[PDB]
RNA sequence: UGACCUCAAAUCAGGUAGGACUACCCGCUGAACUUAAGCAUAUCAAUAAGCGGAGGAAAAGAAACCAACAGGGAUUGCCUCAGUAGCGGCGAGUGAAGCGGCAAAAGCUCAAAUUUGAAAUCUGGCGUCUUUGGCGUCCGAGUUGUAAUUUGAAGAAGGUAUCU
RNA sequence: GUGUAAAGUUCCUUCGACGAGUCGAGUUGUUUGGGAAUGCAGCUCUAAGUGGGUGGUAAAUUCCAUCUAAAGCUAAAUAUUG
């Protein structure tokens, strides 16, 4: 049962597993059947672009910090900033986030600015206009028009400032000062009311 | 501004320009507010007290807190919410004083 | 209004005035049968906050269910297995009392949906129950534009397959990290778990 | 069984390596005679005809 | 392709070379790494030494996030430099003016010191650094800045 | 109710707000979250309540 | 002489439920063969058999969520996370989740509020009409609360510049 | 079209009701990767109002973060030996 020299094997197959065998045979087909369904649904609605349109938001974790990707939808705050109401960006392809919050203002001012360059492509139509003026537009994809791109990285030339403390003593004090904050405080606490409550 | 700027050490992290946040109304939902204190105080004069917390009652009476305070813990469950319900109990003793 | 004092009044339920509540109502209920159409809400606070209105249409059945555990009704003991399988006391049913309750007064009403349910009382051998029903063919529900949903048959017994609010806490479902195992429904989760996905280009 | 392995991969490179192996075979009268096809009435390979 | 393996060269021959003593058999010895401390063990002990056993502490609820830090050493830190303007920036690259290398941004946590560096002034922003990584950048009249 | 909604809509046909051709109503107060509101706010000058609930 | 409450009867007026099918779906109940080279925890497996309930999908679903970030943002599925953290006679075995890329995207409704200068609400009978219903009228339901108004993202009550 | 109606938009003030034998705790059984206890269920105890839940090592003290349970509806992407 065990013999040789070879990687030793974790193979989770002692369950009935061909009863649950799932083999994408479909897979071109459905990749067809939804492409069929979104010209369907492009055409439903056509000038009307068939996407919302999407904030920019930083992805979460340390490991996602420096990515940027598309989010649910513009908070209250940032539709707030360009005199749209929730109610009705949602009836004019703005997509809206009840959830989130802005605690700063770099994604705040990215969306108020994504927002503020959807509004000045935007033409509303009315009773007024005719199917002429309808026909004269095209249906764009806003997920392309208004793309979700990474702020550039830092590169060219700078001028070299070298501080006295490097870079290495500086994270090792950080680390050190993190490490022993509590007990230090502790040992603070209990030297100040020793020496102020027999001083008094 | 408001993190060191680094990644490593007390509040780590970069730095970032901040922005004043509007309270979320749903952050309020323990606040008391003027129906629900007027309708507690009349269904307390109708309702009474419960066995046990006459039973507390005695015990803090007594001079016991510490007596008190394992009673009701072991009533509510947990010690925090014993604490609250043995502040309580004197709060009521305290009202009967007079 | 008066259902906020009903319903800071009820979670006073070692208070002398409502312990002689209980006790009276409990004895009237357990002289009832087992099973029984209450003229009205007993707590009528607790109704109208599960979603009853006092329309036609609207029905309360009041139920009586034994309490206690599940003696596993194997003859005389014997399992016939391994001994981590022969226990037959000290063993629980995984739906509530509550659903037990609800499930009995739907299977007799089998003409209603039950909308919900809530205790009302209680002794050592057992539980009371109100269950709150709809009828579905009545004009006074059907033409009420909050209360159309029940009679599309997606909701057909819906207390028999855990739709309701007991159902859904018996079922575990919930967000978050303490219900991953039966967050969308345990067996689909399992099957999902457990089933090899093979594509054309397999990686 | 239906999990039998249908489809094989083949690396993107080495498939378009094989398709310009074989566009320049193309050019190649021995092998497109070798091949069966009746061009011996064609001056030259490439035969390249007009956009009409 | 099935006409390619041995069981085709088998046919004719009795036993499909799996011996007329030994008579292939259901599972001789076991399932899986049944027996690895009984009759697997002179296999376990001389192939995986250190099977058996616990080591270390546990972890509950290990979240892989908190510990990514892919590691960049000087000998590769030139790479992140545009390709297009390198041989510019090796040439007039001084202290008023060396091109800045944003490791985070190029998807690194901490810059280690293995190699050699060009003895031309950069300015490295990392997450984390080396001792020795640091020493070097400053020797070619560089600098290290922190960032988050 | 009827014959003074009768009367409303004859108002209202002169042109008149209706509010003057009806006086203000001094009845009795029912129903016991509109009377327990009324309680609430000093209100009600008298309360009777059913002994039999 | 009449209300009310509770409880009955009728071949009362009008309705509704049961049963079938099995591939998928929502629950309950529930093994053992088998693997561990024996075997009892474990494994098979929260599977088979048994019971209850649906639909064209079902279920889940607009956070009492994830996180610990410079924060994400209903649900579902795929790829990945990952045969990993962990669980395990720590043996045989077993084993998710967050992030990330994508498919698809859609949001909301009650209870708790005095209409109180007017139960403004609704089933049914009868009549009539242009009949998936409208109008009129009369009983009934309903104040132990049917409408309008609000749902936490808010919102209400006053004042408020006027605009869309 | 009965639009002196209905709805939204700016600012100020006073307020801002928010689900109980439920949450939660103990114990028992089952289950889970959930490990001084993941969910579910039985029994016993049984709340509060900036309270309550969660923050994967039990406990007390001090903070912080994040949601807002115990009521309800909802297409699509997903499944499909009928
Ligand atoms: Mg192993
Ligand atoms: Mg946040
Ligand atoms: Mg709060
Ligand atoms: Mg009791
Ligand atoms: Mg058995
Ligand atoms: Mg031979
Ligand atoms: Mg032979
Ligand atoms: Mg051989
Ligand atoms: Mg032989
Ligand atoms: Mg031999
Ligand atoms: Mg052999
Ligand atoms: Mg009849
Ligand atoms: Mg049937
Ligand atoms: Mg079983
Ligand atoms: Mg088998
Ligand atoms: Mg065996
Ligand atoms: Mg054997
Ligand atoms: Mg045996
Ligand atoms: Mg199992
Ligand atoms: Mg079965
Ligand atoms: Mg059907
Ligand atoms: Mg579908
Ligand atoms: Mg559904
Ligand atoms: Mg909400
Ligand atoms: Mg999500
Ligand atoms: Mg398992
Ligand atoms: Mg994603
Ligand atoms: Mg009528
Ligand atoms: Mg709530
Ligand atoms: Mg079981
Ligand atoms: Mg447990
Ligand atoms: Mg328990
Ligand atoms: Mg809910
Ligand atoms: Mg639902
Ligand atoms: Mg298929
Ligand atoms: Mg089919």
């Amino acid at each position: 049962a065990i013999s040789k020299n070879l990687p030793l094997l974790n193979n989770h197959f002692r369950k009935h597993w061909q009863e649950r065998v799932r083999v994408h045979f479909d897979q071109a087909g459905k990749k067809a059947s939804r492409r069929q369904s979104r010209l369907r649904k492009a055409a439903k609605i056509a000038p009307r672009p068939i996407d919302a349109l999407r904030p920019v938001v930083r992805a979460p974790t340390v490991k996602y910090n420096r990515k940027v990707r598309a989010g649910r939808g513009f908070t209250l705050a940032e539709l707030k900033a360009v005199g749209i109401a929730p109610k009705y960006a949602r009836t004019i392809g703005i997509s809206v986030d009840h959830r989130r919050q802005n605690k700063s203002q770099e994604t705040f001012d990215a969306n108020v600015a994504r927002l503020q360059e959807y509004k000045s492509k935007l033409v509303i139509f009315d009773k007024k206009t005719k199917a002429s003026e309808v026909a004269s537009f095209e249906q764009v994809d806003v997920s392309a028009t208004f793309p979700v791109e990474q702020p550039a990285p830092e590169s060219g030339l700078r001028a070299v400032e070298v501080p006295e403390q490097t870079a290495y003593r500086t994270l090792r004090l950080a680390r050190n000062e993190k490490k022993y904050k509590g007990i230090r405080e502790k040992r603070a606490k209990e030297k100040a009311e020793a020496e102020a409550e027999k001083a008094k | 501004m408001a993190k060191s700027g680094i990644a490593a050490g007390v509040n780590k992290g970069r730095k970032t320009t901040a922005k004043e946040v509007a309270p979320k109304i749903s952050y309020r939902k323990g606040a008391s507010s003027q129906r629900t204190v007027f309708v507690r105080s009349i269904v307390k004069e109708v309702a009474g007290l419960a066995p046990y917390e006459r039973r507390l009652i005695e015990l803090i009476r007594n001079a016991g807190e510490k007596r008190a305070k394992k009673l009701a813990k072991k009533r509510l469950g947990t010690h925090k919410r014993a604490l609250r319900k043995v502040e309580e109990m004197t709060q009521v003793i305290a009202e009967s004083r007079r | 209004g008066a259902y906020k004092y009903l319903e800071e009044l009820q979670r006073k339920k070692q208070s002398d005035v409502m312990r002689f509540l209980y006790r009276v109502r409990c004895w009237e209920y357990r002289q009832k049968n087992v099973i029984h159409r209450a003229s009205r809400p007993s707590r009528p606070d607790k109704a109208r906050r599960l979603g009853y209105k006092a329309k036609q249409g609207f029905v309360i059945y009041r139920i009586r269910v034994r309490r206690g555990g599940r003696k596993r009704p194997v003859p005389k003991g014997a399992t016939y297995g391994k001994p981590t399988n022969q226990g037959v006391n000290q063993l629980k049913y995984q739906k509530s009392l509550r659903s037990t309750a609800e499930e009995r007064v739907g299977r007799r009403a089998s003409n209603l949906r039950v909308l919900n349910s809530y205790w009302v009382n209680q002794d050592s051998t057992y539980k009371y129950f109100e269950v709150i029903l709809v009828d579905p063919s009545h004009k006074a529900i059907r033409r009420d534009a909050r209360y159309n949903w029940i009679v599309n048959p997606v909701h057909k017994h819906r207390e028999a397959r855990g739709l309701t609010s007991a159902g859904k806490k018996s079922r575990g479902i919930n967000k978050g990290h303490l219900f991953n195992k039966t967050k969308a429904g345990r067996r689909h989760t399992w099957k999902k778990h457990n089933t090899l996905s093979l594509w054309r280009y397999r990686s | 069984k239906t999990w039998r392995r249908w489809n094989v991969k083949v690396n993107h490179n080495e498939k378009r390596y094989a398709t310009a192996s074989a566009i320049a075979a193309s050019a190649v009268t021995s092998l497109v005679l070798a091949r069966g096809h009746r061009v011996e009435q064609v001056k030259e390979l490439p035969l390249v005809v007009s956009n009409e | 392709p099935t006409r390619l393996t041995k069981t085709r060269k088998h046919r004719g021959n009795v036993s499909a070379g799996k011996g007329r003593i030994g008579k292939h058999r259901k599972h001789p010895g076991g399932r899986g790494k049944a027996g690895g401390q009984h009759h697997h063990r002179t296999n376990l002990d001389k192939y995986h030494p250190g099977y058996f056993g616990k080591v270390g502490m546990r972890y509950f609820h290990k979240q892989q996030n908190h510990f990514w830090r892919p590691e960049i050493n000087l000998d590769k830190l030139w790479t992140l430099v545009d390709s297009e303007k390198k041989d510019e920036y090796l040439s007039k690259s001084s202290a008023s003016a060396a091109p800045v290398i944003d490791t985070l941004a190029h998807g690194y946590g901490k810059v280690l010191g293995k190699g050699r560096l060009p003895e031309v002034p950069v300015i490295v922003k990392a997450r984390f650094v080396s001792k020795l990584a640091e020493e070097k950048i400053r020797a070619v009249g560089g600098v290290v800045e922190l960032v988050a | 109710k009827k014959e003074r909604l009768t009367k409303e809509a004859a108002a209202i046909a002169e042109g008149k707000t209706a509010k003057d051709v009806s006086p203000k109503p001094v009845v009795v107060k029912y129903g016991l979250n509109h009377v327990v509101s009324l309680i609430e706010n000093k209100k009600a000058k008298l309360v009777l309540i059913a002994n039999d609930v």
